[PDB]
C-alpha cells in the first residue's frame, strides 16, 4: 500500500525527470535518456518525498528536491561506469559504449547541471549548503577511493568514511533536504536523517557483501569485482581478521603484495577466503546499522508515513534479516 | 593577483596536497583577465573560474589521465555550487547552471560539424560561454 501513497508522486517526478533532460542537442537529449529509461528504484525521490509528508504541509518544492536528487544520483552513474570501465547498468549498456568518452563525460555535467536548475528556484542557503556540501563529500570519497586501490591496509575508519561518502550522505541528503522543504521540527529532523544516514550505510555493507556472495546474475559483473579493481572492503578486512585468530596470515599477506597485474588465481582464492570467513561479520555490521536505523524511526511521532519507511527498511535490508 | 584568485588557488593547493587523484590544470589565461574586471563578488569570480575550468579539462580526458580528470572535473563543479550557496547568489547561480547546461550542448554539435566559419563561431561561444552574461 505504499507504493499506492507515493504513486502520484513518483510518476509526477518521472514526469518532470523527462522534461529536465529535454535538450536541443541531438546526442545529449538520447544518452539522458539513455541511462533516464535504465531501470531506476528512485528510492532517493522515495525518501524525499516520504520526509516531507512526516509533518502536515504542501510545497512545490518537496517534489522538485527528489527530482534533482536523481538527476545528481545519474550524473554520478554516467561518470562512474566510465571511470570504473563498466559497461553495464542492469542489464543495460553504459553510455559510454552505447555512444562514447565524450559523450558520457558532457552528459554526466549535463544531468548535474539540470539537476542544479530544477533547485535553484529554492531560495535558501540551509539547502544549497547540505547538498553542495554533501556532493563535495562524494568527490571526497571517490578521490580516497581511488587512491585506496590495491593499497593494503585499509583501516575500519577509512572504510566506514569511504562507503558513508559514496552511498550514505546523498541518502542522508535526501531526507535531510526533504524535511527541509516541509519545515519539520529538529527532534523530528534529527531522526529522519539518522535514518537516512544508517539505511544507505547498512545498504552499502550488503552491497559489498553481494559483491563476494552473489553470482553474476544479480550481479551483472564478476563474483569479486571490487577487489579485482584494488577496493579492499570489510568482508575481506573481517576474513583477515579471523584467519589471523586462527594462526593464517597468508591472506593478509597476499592482499598486501596484490597489485594491478595480478593473477587470478590469486583473486580467486582471495573470493574463496571471504565467502568463507567473511560473510557473517559484515552481515553482523550491517545489522548494527539497520537496528540503528529502526531506532530513529521508532523515535519519531507513529503516523501512517512511519508504516511506509519501516516497510522500505524491511525491504532494501531483506539479506541481512 | 586579486583576492578570489589567492582565495580559489589556496583551496585547489589544498586539494591536491590531500587527494593525490586531483589535478589542477592551469586556468585559462585570457579569462581570468577578464574575470578580475567583472563587476561581482568574490564568490561570484571564483565559481566562475571553478566551472570555467572544469569544462575546460573536459577536453583533455584521456584513458590516460581519466581516473584522475573525471573526478577533478567534479570537484571543480563542486566547488562552483559551494561558492554561491552561502549566502545563495540565486541570480548568479540561475544563469551560471544555464551556463553549464549549454555549454555542454555547444560541445556535443560542435563534434558534428565540419564548416569553417561555423567553427570558429561556436568555439567563440563555447570559450566566452561563462563570462558574457556578465557584458
Ligand atoms: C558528477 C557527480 C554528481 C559526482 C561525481 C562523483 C562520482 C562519479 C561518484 C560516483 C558515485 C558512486 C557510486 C558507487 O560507486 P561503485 O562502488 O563503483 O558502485 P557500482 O559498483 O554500482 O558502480
Ligand atoms: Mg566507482
Ligand atoms: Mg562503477
Ligand atoms: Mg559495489
Amino acid at each position: 500500500s505504499y507504493k499506492a501513497f507515493l504513486n502520484p508522486y513518483i510518476i509526477e517526478v518521472e514526469k518532470r525527470l523527462y522534461e529536465c533532460i529535454q535538450s536541443d542537442s541531438e546526442t545529449i537529449n538520447k544518452a539522458a535518456h539513455h541511462i533516464l529509461s535504465s531501470g531506476g528504484k528512485r528510492v532517493r525521490p522515495m525518501f524525499v518525498l516520504l520526509s516531507g509528508f512526516l509533518n502536515d504541509t504542501q510545497k512545490d518544492d518537496l517534489i522538485r528536491t527528489a527530482v534533482s536528487l536523481e538527476l545528481v544520483h545519474m550524473a554520478s552513474l554516467v561518470h562512474d561506469d566510465y571511470i570504473d570501465n563498466s559497461d553495464m547498468r542492469r542489464g543495460n549498456t553504459s553510455v559510454h559504449i552505447a555512444f562514447d568518452k565524450d559523450t558520457a563525460i558532457r552528459t554526466g555535467h549535463f544531468l548535474l547541471a539540470r539537476a542544479l536548475q530544477n533547485i535553484a528556484t529554492i531560495n535558501n542557503s540551509k539547502f544549497h549548503q547540505i547538498f553542495s556540501k554533501t556532493i563535495l563529500e562524494v568527490c571526497f570519497g571517490e578521490f580516497d577511493q581511488m587512491a585506496d586501490r590495491f593499497n593494503y591496509p585499509v583501516s575500519f575508519t577509512a572504510y566506514l568514511r569511504r562507503i558513508n561518502r559514496k552511498t550514505a550522505i546523498l541518502i542522508e541528503a535526501s531526507c535531510h533536504l526533504g524535511a527541509l522543504s516541509s519545515q519539520l521540527d529538529e527532534q523530528s529532523t534529527y531522526h529522519i536523517k539518522q535514518f537516512g544516514h544508517c539505511i544507505g550505510m547498512s545498504y552499502q555493507i550488503i552491497d559489498d557483501i553481494l559483491d563476494y556472495t552473489s553470482d553474476e546474475a544479480t550481479l551483472g559483473k564478476p563474483v569479486g569485482s571490487d577487489i579485482r579493481n584494488g577496493h579492499i572492503t570489510y568482508p575481506l578486512m573481517a576474513a583477515i581478521a579471523n584467519l589471523k585468530e586462527q594462526d593464517d596470515d597468508k591472506l593478509e599477506a597476499v592482499v598486501k603484495h596484490l597489485t594491478s597485474t595480478s593473477d587470478d588465481e590469486v583473486y580467486q582464492y582471495i573470493v574463496s577466503q571471504v565467502k568463507q570467513y567473511g560473510i557473517e561479520p559484515a552481515e553482523l555490521l550491517s545489522r548494527k546499522y539497520g537496528d540503528k536505523a529502526k531506532y530513529h524511526l521508532s523515535q519519531l511521532q507513529d503516523s501512517n508515513i512511519k508504516d511506509y519507511l519501516e516497510e522500505i527498511h524491511e525491504k532494501m535490508l531483506k539479506r541481512v534479516y | 593577483m586579486m583576492r578570489y584568485l589567492h582565495k580559489i588557488e589556496l583551496e585547489l593547493n589544498r586539494l591536491t596536497s590531500r587527494y593525490p587523484f586531483f589535478k589542477k590544470i592551469a586556468f585559462d589565461a585570457e579569462i581570468i583577465k577578464l574575470v578580475d574586471d567583472l563587476n561581482v563578488d568574490e564568490n561570484v569570480k571564483c565559481a566562475i573560474v571553478a566551472i570555467d575550468t572544469s569544462m575546460r579539462m573536459q577536453d583533455f580526458i584521456n584513458e590516460d589521465n581519466k581516473d584522475s580528470f573525471v573526478l577533478s572535473t567534479d570537484v571543480l563543479s563542486a566547488l562552483f555550487y559551494k561558492y554561491l550557496s552561502q549566502p545563495f547568489y540565486q541570480h548568479d547561480f540561475l544563469v551560471l547552471t544555464d551556463c553549464v547546461s549549454r555549454i555542454n550542448e555547444l560541445k556535443s554539435i560542435r563534434a558534428t560539424i565540419t564548416d569553417e566559419i561555423a567553427l570558429h563561431n561556436i568555439n567563440k561561444q563555447i570559450h566566452y560561454m561563462f563570462i558574457q552574461p556578465y557584458m
